[PDB]
RNA sequence: AUACUUACCUUAAGAUAUCAGAGGAGAGUCCUACUGAUCAAACAUGCGCUUCCAAUAGUAGAAGGACGUUAAGCAUUUAUCAUUGAACUAUAAUUGUUCAUUGAAGUCAUUGAUGCAAACUCCUUGGUCACACACACAUACGGCGCGGAAGGCGUG
RNA sequence: UGGUAUGUUC
């Protein structure tokens, strides 16, 4: 807001049994995709379950001493299994797209004419023309030069330096994509 | 568990007394009204120097501006 | 100072003369005026920061004083802990020229518009 | 509006001062878009020493500034 | 650990009940002692069980609402 | 002064080289420990005894307020004008131009010309069903056309399916005006 | 919205200025980050208390109501901000 | 309920609302009933005044002002007869009417 | 229901307004912002009977040779304590509240 | 909404994190320094002269002056004082950027050279050389330079380099001279310098 | 410069001076290249209006300073506390006197700080302008030259 | 329906 005050009012208000449907599960729980998601380029929209603090705070209070709800963190894992699947299409989708255009109709008639031509001194020369045709697969990949990131799905670079990963790793999109990895591999490692 | 509002809504017809901040004015009334800029309005309030009496007052507006706290009695 | 400040004159028409701001404590900043805000925040162009000292104050009740002068140069002063300011000395090109040296911002600033839109086509 | 950049204080040790001299040092566990400042373990510094309890919240109001009295 | 804002922090600092020392304005004004019970958007805080004492023999005060802008430093005794 | 943190090259930081510190003097005013207000105001007990006798002697009547007055006779000539609407509009029964049949077969068309007749009126009202009746309203005052007609037709069914043709097609387009048709509203 | 006087402190980021305080404490430091409600940090402080004596603090951060002014360098003279009919080259839509 | 979601251009009826039934029926009263008021400022600047408008920042107009500090060195009360006054709601400490 | 509109309508009244520091301002308004920073000319201000840092801001401003004869001061809304109208002037004719009344014709 | 009035660019809604970010990337960096140098060349190379005032002399001073002498008056042409002109400039923009640097190569081989002179294991503007180091997010900016980086830690004692004459310095610079003035030099030496 | 990846974000609203009357639109609201009045802005324009604009028939002087010198000028005022040892005035956390061990910070400044006072030098500004080196005035001063700078009032 | 900044190839 444009002031400050009605901003402090409105963390009051929504600062201030359990076991109802409008209590966020996943924000009970902690780390709700739709939150870790929320104004980025990946973004779902708005969560339909209302968030709250005081919820949060009483959680994290039974959790401490009290006790443990298995109802909440199965519909957590529910959520956080249907978004891995999600992006787990997501990474095949970009990866049959990488392999697609690693296998186009012109490159493979461009491989397939050099490799016409590529058949002691002969051995030389099959030497020689295998490795002009390795410099032109070299020279057609690094066309584009766009790898597959291995968590997050997204495209990375190898001729690129560490410090424009480092840039990379540390966004919103990856932190909360590797915080709902670790939870998914806790819950797997929990139940099995 | 509860807010001020609430408090200070229920706080309404009862013998309350609002300290000021320059240590030598207190008044002690009953209370009539609050707004939201929690504006205080008093009746038959008496005036409060150091602890010691002058004289009583009667019907009373005191500014939020320099009051520093309200109590119940 | 027989300057004669405008009888009809605000902020906007102020500016870029040497005013003598009065502040809380007394700390007279004399400058330029050069920007303001809603908050009345004042940068000040060469500015020079005057104070009397408490010694100087007994001569002062009731002759010379003898102010103390910091130099600031440059600075933005805040809106809050000022008192009141006034207009001390005229600048040192007149109406007619600054009329002029608008017109010429003027001209230039189209100038510059049209070579932006001549380097977008 | 716009949250103050108190991200650099995060696990650091700082040093309050209130009004003229009540220099409150403390570890800087957590802030607002008000300068309430929430410290862990304070101790009141004095030109004599005084403990202010495990954790305190600190109204912006009084503070004026604050000392970053660990590296960072 | 995390971070923790300080309107959360008076939240805990309010389910906890801790014995509580509030602060207000210099010279003029009296550290007061007591338990909070409640509070606002404009720390407007409402505390019971209070005893004054002045700046280097307290009287009991009963239950106050603290206003905001005299409020300086809150602390558990 | 030397070495910097500046992402600007040297040749920028020679022409930043900044202004020598402040001289510093003693200061004038009281430090913010010092910074309040006047202590011990008294009360004000003793003003509403021994001077507000000698003040109310002074002016026993006060000064009328003209800009008051005018606000309250302005909201009293508000409220009798909100009074006289009520009584002109609380006071179809009692009605001698309304005293057709029932309003299930009785139309009304509003905001028709002022100089219409009613014989174009019943040439287009009979065209979708039988018209029983007609009457054009008038004011009681002045012998002018408001714009308002009341046709009973013979069935409900067809006086209906006129309105709507008359009220779907943006109001019937009576000869120098949109009148559209709907019910009563008895 | 802003206005000139706070987009002017938000320039001088990463040079040398000079702080007054309300309490009459002169910093003087290297401005690390400047914000729109001038609550400004500095670096490689030099401070000057009301008793007299002068100190280093090495990261100092200031809320923007106990200030009473600050030093800009003199380079800041010449601003596009103190330019009156400065056009505008196609905001977007 | 909260300021900014009331309502756009009707907060001006909740505020007269707020004055015909809030804090604000001794302000009220006094301006209708030309009522002689007592109101003691920040800097002991009593003011015997009849209220002639009220404002949202208690901005007072007064008419026929009788007001009066007290000099202490030693002890002296100084008073003085202003016929238009027009008072900020900063200065003020307290407003008390008189039956 | 601002009355800072009530002295938009006050130009060229002379007036005196009394100071939060404590000095009397006689003048001529000219104008006055909404946020009540009002402009005055023909202005004498003095110091009556003490507070030095009133008195250092009475002789610092230009023009002291205890009553400062000045031609043009602004003043802040906060540094206004009170400010006095001519008696001459009619109240019940400045205080119509046009914008109250269309404010009560609106409704 | 917000404005560059440096880079002339738009932007969204006034979000700190992207107006942080725009002061950090390069053509920000570029358009800033290349408008505060050209601003400062301006209000350097502006000849603001004074508005002259000539009053009707006397006449004692004119039959003076009018009977001493008439002095010569000495120009150029339009490229002769062109080129003087631009080897002024550059003069004035080599002295302005230069500066004295004996001290850091005279006590090279000090035992506290490394906690001094090194600039980077100083004490009090140590932590702003460490701090931002253009941490260099281009590979490029990285691959380019292939040289040592020599950098001295603050560890280094007296232990190693003993004597300083072994471990082969470097014969310090000589007084430099002005190339305009140089004809006046003597070009007899005293004594006999071998190579 | 094109092509692609990544990091952040994707917007508080309403309106453009006021009053009175007439007309139009289905008590309330909107419009009028509709009419009268006030106010604001811009451009011109005039008021025997208000203030200022530096010798040259000399080697000066007006305004603002020196973050300049004489000048370490002249007159005053301060330059840490506590425990103990050998004496001690003594209501103090031995305060006071001479010497020391130890303990926590410990502005530099005593050529310091405040007040007083004169002289010299140097910086920024101007109409350094047109005629003449002249006998006017109680209705106190022929303001009846070409301009410039600041402002007031009046008209289109 | 978009903007700012950065890294590769031509």
């Amino acid at each position: 807001m444009s002031t400050p005050a009605a901003e402090q009012r409105k963390l009051v208000e929504q600062l201030m049994g359990l076991h109802d449907p409008k209590i966020c599960k996943s924000y009970l729980v902690g780390e709700c995709p739709y939150d870790l998601f929320q104004g980025t380029k990946q973004s779902l929209g708005k969560c339909p379950q209302m968030h709250l603090t005081k919820h949060k705070i009483q959680y994290e209070r039974e959790v401490k001493q009290g006790k443990t709800f298995p109802e909440f963190e199965r519909e957590y894992l529910a959520i956080l299994s249907r978004f891995v699947n999600e992006c787990n299409g997501q990474i095949s989708v970009a990866l049959q797209n990488l392999k697609h255009t690693a296998e186009e109709r012109m490159k493979i008639q461009q491989v397939t004419e050099e490799l016409d031509v590529l058949d002691l001194i002969s051995k030389r020369k099959e030497v020689a023309k295998r490795v002009r045709n390795i410099t032109e697969n070299v020279g057609q990949s690094a066309q584009q030069k766009l790898q597959v990131c291995e968590v997050c799905g997204a495209y990375l670079s190898r001729l690129d330096t560490d410090r424009r990963l480092a840039d990379h790793f540390l966004g919103k999109i990856h932190l909360g994509y590797v915080k709902m990895r670790e939870d998914y591999d806790r819950l797997m490692k929990n139940n099995r | 568990p509860v807010n001020p509002k609430p408090f200070l809504k229920g706080l309404v017809n009862h013998r309350v007394g609002v300290k000021l901040k320059f240590n030598s004015t207190e008044y002690r009334g009953t209370l009539v009204s609050t707004d939201n800029y929690f504006n205080l309005q008093l009746n038959e309030a008496e005036e409060f120097v150091a602890g010691v009496s002058h004289g009583t007052l009667g019907e009373i507006f005191i500014r939020c501006n320099n009051v520093l706290y309200i109590r119940e009695l | 100072s027989k300057i004669q400040v405008a009888h009809s004159s605000r902020l906007a028409n102020l500016i870029d003369y040497k005013l003598r701001v009065l502040t809380q404590d007394g700390r007279v900043y004399i400058g330029q005026l050069m920007a303001f805000d809603k908050h009345m925040n004042l940068v000040l162009n060469e500015c020079i920061e005057e104070r009397v000292p408490k010694t100087q104050l007994d001569k002062l009740r009731p002759l010379n004083i003898k102010v103390e002068k910091r130099v600031l140069g440059l600075t933005i002063l805040r809106g809050e802990q000022i008192l009141s300011t006034v207009v001390e000395d005229k600048p040192l090109l007149s109406k007619k020229e600054r009329l002029v040296r608008d017109k010429k911002e003027k001209k230039q600033a189209q100038k510059q518009t049209k070579l932006r839109k001549e380097k977008e086509k | 509006v716009s949250t103050p950049e108190l991200k650099k204080y995060m696990d650091k040790k700082i040093l309050l001062n209130i009004n003229g001299s009540r220099k409150v040092a403390g570890i800087l566990r957590g802030y607002d878009i008000f300068l309430n400042v929430v410290l862990d373990d304070a101790m009141e510094i004095n030109g004599n020493n005084h403990q202010l309890g495990l954790q305190t919240v600190i109204r912006g109001n009084s503070i004026i500034s604050l000392e970053a009295l660990d590296a960072i | 650990k995390a971070m923790v804002p300080p309107i959360n922090c008076i939240f805990n600092f309010l389910q906890q009940q801790t014995p509580v020392t509030i602060w207000l304005f210099e010279q003029i004004g009296i550290r007061i002692k007591g338990k909070i019970v409640g509070f606002d958007e404009f720390m407007n805080v409402v505390i019971d069980e209070a005893v004054e004492i002045p700046v280097n023999k307290g009287t009991p005060l009963g239950k106050i609402l603290l206003k905001g802008d005299n409020i300086t430093l809150i602390t558990s005794a | 002064m030397n070495y910097n943190l500046s992402k600007y090259p040297d040749d920028v930081s020679r022409l930043f080289k900044p202004r020598p510190p402040l001289s510093y003097k003693r200061p004038t005013d009281y430090p913010y420990a010092k910074r309040q207000t006047n202590p011990n105001i008294t009360g004000v007990a003793n003003l509403l005894s021994t001077s507000l006798k000698h003040y109310m002697e002074e002016f026993p009547e006060g000064s009328p307020n003209n800009h008051l007055q005018r606000y309250e006779d302005i909201k009293l000539s508000k409220i009798k004008n909100a009074q006289l609407l009520d009584r002109r509009l609380q006071n179809p029964n009692v009605d001698p131009h309304i005293k057709d049949t029932d309003p299930y077969r009785t139309i009304f068309i509003g905001r028709l010309p002022y100089d219409l007749d009613e014989i174009e009126l019943q040439k287009y009202f009979v065209k979708f069903g039988e018209i029983e009746k007609i009457r054009i309203v008038k004011d009681k005052i002045t012998q002018k056309s408001k714009g308002y007609a009341f046709i009973v037709f013979k069935d409900p069914i067809s006086s209906k399916m006129a309105f709507k043709e008359i009220g779907v097609h943006r109001g019937i387009q009576i000869k120098d005006r949109i009148c559209i048709v709907d019910i009563e509203r008895g | 919205m802003n206005g000139i006087p706070v987009k002017l402190l938000n320039e001088a980021q990463g040079h040398i200025v000079s702080l007054e305080l309300t309490t009459g404490a002169t910093y003087r430091g290297k401005l690390v980050e400047s914000e729109d409600s001038m609550n400004v940090q500095l670096r490689d402080v030099i401070a000057t208390e009301p008793q007299g004596a002068v100190t280093h603090m090495d990261q100092i951060f200031v809320r923007g109501s106990q200030i009473k002014f600050i030093v800009v360098p003199d380079l800041l003279k010449n601003a596009p901000l103190f330019k009156k009919n400065s056009s505008r080259p196609m905001p977007p839509i | 309920r909260p300021k900014h979601e009331l309502s756009r251009a009707e907060l001006e009826e909740l505020e007269e609302f707020e004055f015909k039934h809030g804090p604000m029926s001794l302000i009220n009263d006094a301006m209708v009933t030309r009522t002689p008021v007592i109101i003691s400022l920040r800097n002991n600047h009593k003011i015997i005044a009849r209220v002639k408008a009220f404002d949202r920042h208690c901005n007072m107009v007064l008419e026929n002002v009788k007001e009066l500090w007290t000099e202490k060195k030693n002890v002296i009360n100084r008073e003085r007869f202003i016929s238009k006054l027009f008072l900020r709601g900063d200065s003020v400490i307290v407003v008390l009417k008189t039956p | 229901m601002k009355l800072v509109n009530f002295l938009k309508k006050l130009r060229n009244e002379q007036v005196t307004i009394e100071l939060k520091n404590g000095t009397t301002v006689w003048g001529t308004l000219q104008s006055v912002s909404p946020q009540m920073n009002a402009i005055l000319t023909d202005v004498k201000l003095t110091l009556p009977q003490s507070n030095g840092i009133a008195m250092a801001s009475l002789y610092l401003t230009g023009g002291q040779q205890n009553i400062a004869s000045l031609q043009y001061i602004n003043i802040r809304g906060n540094t206004i304590r009170q400010i006095i109208l001519p008696d001459s002037l009619n109240l019940d004719s400045l205080l119509v509240d046009q914008k109250q009344l269309n404010s009560l014709r609106r409704s | 909404r917000y404005y560059c009035e440096y880079c002339h660019s738009y932007l969204t809604h006034d979000t700190l994190s992207v107006r942080k970010s725009h002061l950090v990337g390069k053509n920000h960096l570029r358009i800033t320094a290349d408008y505060y140098r050209n601003k400062a060349r301006d209000i350097i190379n502006k000849h603001n002269h004074k508005r002259r005032h000539i009053g009707k002399r006397g006449r004692k001073e004119r039959e003076n002056s009018s009977q001493n002498e008439t002095l010569k008056v000495t120009c150029l042409s339009n490229k002769e004082k062109r080129h003087i002109m631009h080897v002024k400039k550059m003069n004035q923009k080599e002295l302005a950027q230069t500066s004295i640097d004996t001290l850091k190569l005279l006590y090279d081989g000090s035992p506290g050279y490394s906690k001094v002179f090194v600039d980077a294991n100083r004490f009090d503007i140590g932590d702003l050389v460490k701090a931002s180091k253009l941490p260099q997010r281009a590979n490029e900016k990285s691959a380019h330079h292939s040289f040592k980086q020599t950098s001295r830690s603050r560890d280094e004692t007296c232990e190693s380099n003993p004597f300083p004459r072994l471990n082969n310095p470097k014969k310090l610079e000589p007084p430099k001279i002005l190339s305009q003035w140089s004809n006046t030099i003597p070009k007899t030496s005293i004594f006999y310098s071998v190579d």
